């Protein structure tokens, strides 16, 4: 058990992936907005 | 020997499967109905408070945070709205499939996207690709309340206000016409200001207590509050809907499979009794 | 002659690993068809999909079959076989549609058929 | 054929110490068919063996 814990400590074992998935399209992609009556175009 | 054992072994699994899933596409129909109901309960408070919203914005100073847009966007708040049970068909699958779509239109952006969860199935999505999830909620897919949107939105548009984000967007599957369930991403924050129309001529003038910037950046997290929680609503009646196909096209598949294994047992047992009979007439032959 | 010492670890290691994933495919194919593959686990969709583009891979252009389909065969060298399915276990074409696997040669046909269908390796 | 194996497979044996001691360990292999495990030889060889 020692040697095997002094093993251990010595021991050493073997980030997102990318998805390859292309952008949304921006026209899709709903905005919430607010219906001002307002004359300012 | 031993086939036609494991034969009825799985048709007698395949017709417990059936049964349950059969069940469970009925039991989700009535739930959509309940869905349906609570939706179109909650729409009249949006409506009225969209109607207020205006009627603010017509005499505001239309320069409160969550309405102007900011130069340096770094961050974008993303709200991913999927289930806690997986007896739905794409439903989870086509919410990522938005939501990936969306992290790499924000990339392109150079913006970083920060995300938030509703659902066990986007916690296990998310996980599994290391992401890092700010916050997650659940346990109120099937029937959300708006305390829980409340709470959503709350901390949503305190990570907006702040460590911080530039947007804010959500994920969520949009219920039309009980026949489109459609996966779709909004932009809650910052809003955007659109002019209609003056529409009505000269009209009465509206008052406003204390005044309208005041009840016009009190009304605004309130509405994106109400708006949290119609997407809520919204993704609780489409993953009603998804369980109800994906059950229908389980109990379907699990018919289709009896068939064919009964096919295999009847041919099974057939081989069966032609064999032992060949055995039996052999023996009686060679001794003969 | 499939064995370390004949046809080398590489190769030996790129068909157990093509061997242990179309393995594990092929234990869930009663769960997948009765619900599909959205019930499983996220280890187990990423295998089902990397499945899928591998045994369509592991098709090929016959020179003997241009008689039924009038397209002619492909020779691809063990090398690239062994390159392309390793890239294949590794998740390299994850991306790539189940189509454009399906009846081609090498990696470059490979490459050819994804973008004439949309993707790019 | 259960004879057959079975005398067969009896032969290997651990002797006492009054004749030597010796001892004859068997390795008897059977292939089966489709994982059929419970065929005619192979459920009577798997009933002789330890």
């Amino acid at each position: 058990t020692e040697v095997i814990k002094n093993f251990k400590k010595g021991f050493a074992a073997t980030v997102v992936p990318d998805e390859h998935v292309e952008a949304l399209d921006e026209d899709k992609l709903a905005k919430e907005a607010v219906k001002v009556k307002k004359p300012a175009p | 020997a031993a086939t036609l054992r494991e034969l009825r072994g799985r048709i007698r699994s395949a017709g417990s499967i059936k049964k349950i899933t059969k069940a469970q596409e009925l039991i989700a129909t009535s739930r959509i109905a309940r869905a349906q109901a609570r939706l179109e309960s909650a729409r009249p408070y949006a409506f009225e408070i969209t109607r207020m919203l205006t009627t603010l914005a017509a005499e505001a100073a239309l320069d409160h945070p969550l309405l102007v847009e900011r130069p340096e966007p770094k961050r974008a708040g993303v709200l991913v709205v999927s289930s806690d049970r997986g007896l739905c068909g794409a439903y989870n699958a086509n919410i990522f499939r938005r939501s990936e779509e969306l992290f790499s239109l924000l990339r392109e952006a150079g913006k970083q996207p920060v995300l938030y969860v509703v659902g066990r199935k986007a916690q296990n999505y998310y996980s599994f690709r290391n992401w890092n999830i700010t916050e997650s909620w659940m346990g109120f897919s099937e029937q959300p309340t708006y305390e829980n949107a409340a709470e959503i939105a709350s901390t949503l548009v305190d990570a907006f206000l702040l460590e911080g984000v530039d947007e804010l967007h959500i994920v969520y599957t949009e219920f039309k016409s009980m026949l489109s369930q459609s996966a779709e991403a909004h932009r809650i924050a910052p809003m955007v200001v659109e002019y209609v129309e003056e529409d009505i001529g000269p009209r009465t003038l509206y008052s406003f207590e204390p005044d309208a910037t005041m009840l016009f950046e009190s009304l605004l997290p309130r509405y994106l509050t109400t708006r949290v929680y119609a997407a809520l609503l919204e993704s609780a009646a489409s993953e009603l809907a998804s369980r109800q196909r994906a059950m229908k096209s389980a109990t379907d598949n699990a018919d289709d499979l009896i068939k064919a294994l009964t096919l295999m047992a009847n041919r099974e047992r057939q081989a069966q009794i032609t064999q032992e009979i060949s055995e039996i007439v052999g023996g009686a032959n060679a001794l003969a | 002659i499939l064995d370390p010492s004949v046809v080398g670890d590489e190769h030996y290691r790129v068909a157990q690993e093509v061997i242990r994933i179309l393995q594990r495919y092929k234990d869930l194919q009663d769960i997948i068809a009765i619900l599909g593959i959205d019930e499983l686990s996220e280890e187990d969709k990423q295998l089902v999909n990397r499945a899928r583009r591998i045994e369509r891979f592991l098709s090929q252009n016959m020179m003997a079959a241009e008689q039924f389909t009038g397209q002619p065969g492909s020779t691809v060298p063990v090398k690239e076989t062994i390159e392309a399915f390793d890239r294949l276990c590794k998740g390299d074409f994850d991306h790539v549609p189940e189509q454009a696997f399906f009846l081609i040669g090498g990696l470059d046909d490979l490459a050819k058929k994804a973008e004439s269908l949309g993707a790019k390796l | 054929v259960f004879y057959l194996h079975s005398r067969l497979l009896e032969r290997c044996a651990k002797l006492s110490d009054d004749l030597g001691g010796g001892s004859l360990t068997g390795l008897p292999i059977i292939e089966t068919k489709a994982n059929d495990i419970s065929a005619y030889i192979p459920t009577n060889v798997i009933s002789i063996t330890d």
